[PDB]
């Protein structure tokens, strides 16, 4: 089978900037090459066919070139709505084969997270479970750390974390951290704290509640 | 001109057959083109599975040779995928599409919307939906942030909206996490302090595999 290799695997680009990504095939594919786009959370869409033919509805700023084994896609004047994963597909020989994808993320000014902690609902407590949730919203860059303390004591297990993709409007990231305990363990302690460490501050953002208030 | 729509079950057991249908409108599948199935695995890798041409001729990825069959019903303008003896590695988002059979004139590949199929032995289960309201000792800001915890469902997906889609900005939904054959996610919305609780805020949760829709009003803690 024909191997399609895309480079780079990942990248960051400034708004307005000219971005180029490449696809290399293991053998000549006679320009029977297409580029696809997948915006975060959304379906695959074809942008280019036969190497340099733009699909109708696709903006002028996107353009494909190359021949033989070596192909590229170029965005001029990158826009917010261009973030996502780009893939290169050869339709020259069976089996048709795809590249592994290049992820394009937007570079932007740093942002501190807006942290919220939420106690368990009484509905959930009625069932014997207790989840404490913390949102760390709209921060940049993506790297961040969250720490839970229960009556001051750091908790590692019982915690599940999840990150969004870059928001398509403000290019920020968000993450949620959820501590799930039994009702019984939850009610054995007073203080629940979520602490967010981000490069934007030397000191972490601490949010807290007490069961006895 | 042409439209393509995948349909079929969202959950299949290991060792059973996975079946999907593509319904084509605006173009007849007997005139020209090749009618294709591809899939995207979790982790984003993509694979071409095969096609049936406008002539009825099939081409199959050699990686799938024993297990796959692509057929068609020309009176309904549909084509079909069957993948036998599935395992959990067949969990993927399945797309139908149209490609050019002949090199000239030059045709552009065109894909459907995709449909997720999970291969698992676990039981379909609807979510429990819980409100996320701030502790009553918490501080009012300019903006308040609320949410919904959608817990203990299977399989994916779930969609969550707020006030039936009227609240769009200041909204985001976190990817689900899988524990013990059950998924959990939450969703966050941020609106002005002046507008909640005077204006009511409701998360709408839809879980298609269980045919379930739940709406939960977020009420202040006292």
């Amino acid at each position: 089978q024909i191997v399609m290799t895309q480079s780079p695997f990942s990248m960051y680009a400034t708004l307005g900037e000219r971005v180029t990504i490449t696809c290399k095939a293991s053998q000549d594919i006679y320009s029977y090459l297409s580029w696809l786009q997948q915006k975060p959370g959304k379906s695959l869409k074809t942008l280019i066919y036969r190497a340099n033919r733009l699909i109708t509805g696709v903006p002028s700023r996107f353009s494909g070139s190359g021949s033989g084994q070596d192909y590229s896609l170029t965005i001029s004047s990158l826009e917010y709505e261009d973030m996502g994963i780009y893939y290169c597909l050869q339709y020259d020989e069976f089996p048709y084969t795809f590249g592994g994808g290049t992820k394009l993320e937007m570079k932007r000014a740093d942002a501190a997270p807006t942290v919220s902690i939420f106690p368990p609902s009484s509905e959930q407590l009625t069932s014997g479970g207790a989840s404490v949730v913390c949102f760390l919203n709209n921060f940049y860059p993506k790297d961040i750390n969250v720490k839970w303390k229960i009556d001051g004591s750091e908790r590692q297990n019982g915690v599940l974390n999840s990150w969004t993709d870059q928001d398509s409007k403000d290019s920020t990231y968000s993450m949620s951290s959820t501590l799930t305990l039994t009702k019984d363990e939850y009610e054995r302690h007073n203080s629940y704290t979520c602490e967010a460490t981000h490069k934007t501050s030397t000191s972490p953002i601490v949010k807290s509640f007490n069961r006895n208030e | 001109e042409v439209q393509l729509q995948e349909s079929g079950p969202g959950l299949v057991k290991p060792s059973q057959s996975l079946s999907l249908t593509c319904t084509v409108t605006g173009y007849s599948i007997t005139s020209d083109y090749a009618w294709n199935w591809i899939r995207q695995f979790p982790g984003n890798k993509l694979e071409w599975m095969g096609y049936i041409s406008y002539s009825g001729t099939t081409s199959y990825n050699p990686s799938l040779k024993s297990r796959i069959s692509i057929t068609r019903d020309t009176s309904k303008n549909q084509f079909f995928l069957q993948l036998n003896s599935v395992t959990t590695e067949d969990t993927a988002t399945y797309y139908c599409g149209r490609t050019g059979v002949y090199r000239y004139p030059e045709r552009a590949p065109y894909w459907g919307q995709g449909t997720l199929v999970t291969v698992s032995a676990a039981k379909t289960t609807p979510p429990s939906v819980y409100p996320l309201a701030p502790g009553s000792a918490a501080q009012t800001n300019s903006m308040v942030t609320l949410g919904c915890l959608v817990k203990g469902y299977f399989p994916e997906p779930v969609t969550v909206t707020w006030n039936s889609g009227s609240l769009s900005s200041g909204v985001h939904t976190f990817p689900a996490v899988l524990q013990s054959d059950l998924y959990t996610l939450s969703s966050s919305v941020t609106v002005p302090s002046s507008t909640w609780p005077s204006e009511t805020v409701t998360c709408n949760v839809a879980h298609p595999a269980s045919s379930t829709k739940v709406d939960k009003k977020i009420v202040p803690r006292d």
